[PDB]
């Protein structure tokens, strides 16, 4: 929760730099499925980290992005798998990280 | 591959530089030809010398030791064969409108 | 902090003022010290 | 219980000793009038 | 091209392909592609063929959003449109346009489709009311099927039941405001249980003019998604613009948010306290203030 | 979010990223944000930070065909148009409007972009002419960047010359008659060397 | 940082005789993803070669 | 048919916590075919799970 | 229940309360008891 | 008639006696007023 707490606080103190918006709700001229919208967030966020890398010159860097595991879910953007499942083959959250 | 990258496209080769001194909202395409006969642009790195101490007078305040550098060099266009690529509304704001 | 003359930024009134990156905490011997700049109204950024 | 991983977000250094400082190295260029700016950042510009 | 054609039979030996009786010359008989073939192989006389409007198609999204503003002088809405295979005849003075409000199901307008010129239909947005879904067909009236023979079966689909379409108009207010989302009022100490209306603890900084009114008008209050720190301690009502103080006390953080200006993260530390936290600190001489539900304005003693 | 910063800046010592001289306290200095995220790193009391309009772009097609008839009341052509990063500034007074003819290069009309209330341009048809080409511009004025110390290089644009979106209004007849196309007289029988006209034939 | 200084001087005198401009922001009727209309800058580099 | 009166009863319960729309029919501005728009069902019921 | 001073919350009066999930259910031995808050107002819940 | 296959929605433990009790284990901390709260809740909100 301290780390949490921390970071709110250094982003604040920060005054806004990084702060580039994303929308799940996608433009009105896009006309397509919106699921493919979705990888509009990973052009954000590689818009973001170039411009980290430009405006302090560092190039040995190894990112991490924490997030609700809600808003993540944007990213890999998987497809769903039938199997025909019951109550005798019962995976409960097996693979599922 | 977003500083160093080599393009083969249809129309002719090429040798993508990302140098992030440059300011963001444009691109520069320069000629090289391959014969020493025609020449588009050319650096010319002249001199590079190092003095330490060396008796030369400082200009800031002249009654300290004082090591100095300097560097000689010219650019030359021949002919000027460049060309600009304004590259407009590249804030990352594509998916945020 | 709170200054006569300080500029609120989340009101547009003269109250408190927040430190970002320049909070005056507590250094060897337990003191404070801080160089820290407020504004006035915002709209002209008279920044003291 | 909420199962957690925001410790391997930042690194870990543990530490020897409770209160310790850490230095920050800063060039500058005295601009042949007087006061100073900052150097790795100052040199970015192509009206420079 | 279509597959529906009003004729006139003028053969009087006995019309097949329709009900019993009906054997004489018959003017203003709808036949089918698949019948009038099968009666032009049969040796009749089957003249004044006239094809029928199976299109009545609008080139125009259904579910559209219209975001009326106050003052509506004119501002047209332009709804494109198209009947192909007619031009001007008896069966396009039927066609109907209407302005169905879908709230009680009352027409506005009504507009037929062959008297609206250039194929584009200009509805006035002066009449349109607010927060009320509308609909604009292209239906054929239930007395306009009675004056031709239609030749089809009992649970076919005759032309006047089959061709129209439907888009749907939602008329809202535009709202959008101007500012920065500025708060109006420091340090909010509240009540144990009570109820706190965001109209007194946060407002707007105009940018035309430095205006510091509170929002008032609720159909801006729909963009804000405010967001509270605890669930259990306090919540905030949708349909009011209130925040629900509950039996626990403490600090909470509570986060308004307006999603169309970037940045308007606002933040209040709100205190709640219990009835007996006010005395035991009010001899110690702590002076600050406590809102008052019953009045709205913020008191200290 | 944009890259374009109108900033207030408040120290004295030399002002860098821009011309020669320059050095005291400037205002209405437009930077960049490479720019920006260098002098704020960089020590300096850059404030009143405000982002600037870098989109200007119109929310319609561009090269349309309008149909006119004759008895034109009213009906006027609805232009969705958005500007993003702001709501009321002092740019927003310099974002014009404009319905340039493109047959001789005169506007018909202009409007302040900030002015134009929910964001829909309705634009009359009553003025526009037949069977020539339109313009609908969102470009700056020449005398827009003059107020402003912006801090780019020789060859690149600066914001005021950058933003703009155009579209193409074609407005001719209607047209479309009603009819058969019947003939007007059969046996047409001409001579060797002659021209003969549609309108007596058909 | 006098390469840049010097292309950009020696650019301006051309009078822009290659101002080839590419736009992020997609078409209004465009309608697809803003990802796959950046193939279009590589259609602009090749005209401009 | 005790159990469906259970879990109407339970839902009741929770007071619409977790309750999410899907629309069948499209947006106006989708402008494909509506075979793949049900796809969005799986990106709701995983949005609830 | 309903209390002399209660509110409704499903209606905007004085009326019956609804037990959300702390309804008295029969316990060991026959006997039923139930620590119920209820809210006594509509939007200045009082609350006895 | 209809086919049943909701009855394998919930899990199915098969009883044994007409009344039997559960408990339940909920670790809570005291606020110096007496206040318990329920933990693994009330340490899940940011502003601690």
């Amino acid at each position: 929760l301290d780390i949490i707490e921390f970071l709110d606080h250094e982003y604040k103190e920060t005054d806004a730099k990084y702060h580039f918006s994303f929308d799940v709700f996608p433009h009105s001229d896009y006309s397509a499925h919106p699921k493919d919208w979705l990888e509009g967030l990973r052009e954000v966020i590689d818009h973001t980290t170039q411009s980290m890398k430009n405006d302090y010159k560092l190039y040995d860097v190894q990112f991490v992005i924490v997030g609700n595991p809600l808003d993540v879910r944007l990213i890999p953007n998987v497809s769903w798998t039938f199997n025909g499942g019951d109550r005798n083959a019962d995976a409960y959250s097996n693979g599922i990280k | 591959i977003n500083y160093s990258l080599g393009a083969a496209s249809g129309t002719a080769n090429y040798r993508i530089i990302g140098s992030d001194l440059v300011r963001q909202g444009e691109l520069t395409i320069i000629a090289i030809p391959q014969q020493d006969n025609y020449k588009t642009f050319m650096f010319y790195p002249y001199t590079f010398n190092v003095v330490n101490g060396g008796g030369y007078l400082n200009t800031r305040n002249p009654n300290v030791p004082n090591m100095m550098m300097t560097r000689r060099y010219t650019v030359e266009s021949f002919v000027p064969i460049i060309g600009r690529i304004t590259i407009k509304n590249n804030n990352g704001s594509v998916y945020a409108r | 902090a709170k200054w006569s003359d300080s500029f609120d930024e989340r009101t547009s009134a003269a109250g408190f003022v927040e430190l970002g990156s320049n909070v005056v905490k507590l250094q060897d011997n337990d003191t404070l010290v801080g160089q820290i700049k407020y504004p006035t109204n915002g709209d002209g950024e008279v920044e003291t | 219980w909420a199962r957690l991983a925001l410790t391997e977000a930042l690194p870990t250094q543990v530490a020897n000793k409770p209160n310790f400082t850490v230095p920050i190295l800063t060039p500058y260029v005295v601009d042949a009038d007087g006061n100073k700016h900052a150097l790795p950042e100052s040199i970015n510009n192509t009206p420079e | 091209t279509t597959n529906y054609f009003k004729v006139k039979l003028l053969d009087e030996k006995l019309i097949p392909f329709l009900g019993l009786g009906e054997r004489g010359p018959r003017e203003n008989v709808i036949l089918s592609s698949n019948d009038l073939a099968s009666l032009k192989q049969a040796g009749w006389t089957v003249t004044d063929v006239q094809p029928l409007p199976e299109t009545g198609k609008i080139k125009y999204d259904r579910r559209t959003v219209y975001f009326k503003s106050e003052g509506e002088t004119g501002k047209f809405i332009n709804v494109p449109f198209y009947i192909n295979p007619v031009d001007a005849r008896d069966v396009l003075g039927l066609l109907k346009f209407d302005l169905i409000k879908l709230s009680d199901k009352s027409v506005v307008k009504t507009y037929t489709a062959k008297d609206i010129k250039s194929e584009i239909l200009s509805l006035p947005t002066s009449d349109l009311e607010v927060n009320e879904e509308y609909e604009l067909k292209l239906y054929f009236p239930k007395d306009a099927s009675e004056n031709y023979d239609i030749a089809i079966s009992e649970g076919h689909k005759n032309l006047f039941e089959r061709v129209k379409d439907s888009v749907f108009i939602k008329v809202k207010e535009y709202g959008k405001f101007t500012g920065r989302l500025v708060q109006l009022q420091q340090d909010i100490n509240v009540l144990k249980e009570s109820a706190l209306p965001l109209d007194k603890i946060l407002g707007y900084k105009d940018f035309d003019t430095k205006e510091v009114t509170p929002v008032a008008k609720e159909n801006l209050l729909q963009l804000l998604s405010v967001n509270v720190s605890d669930e259990s301690y306090a919540r905030y009502q949708a349909d009011k613009n209130r925040l629900l103080f509950f039996s626990k006390t403490g600090e909470i953080l509570v986060k308004v948010i307006e999603r169309s200006i970037q940045d308007n993260i606002v933040n209040f530390n709100i205190r709640i306290l219990d009835e007996e936290t006010i005395q035991n600190e009010i001899d110690k001489k702590i002076e600050y203030s406590v809102y008052d539900p019953k009045d709205g304005k913020f008191e200290s003693i």
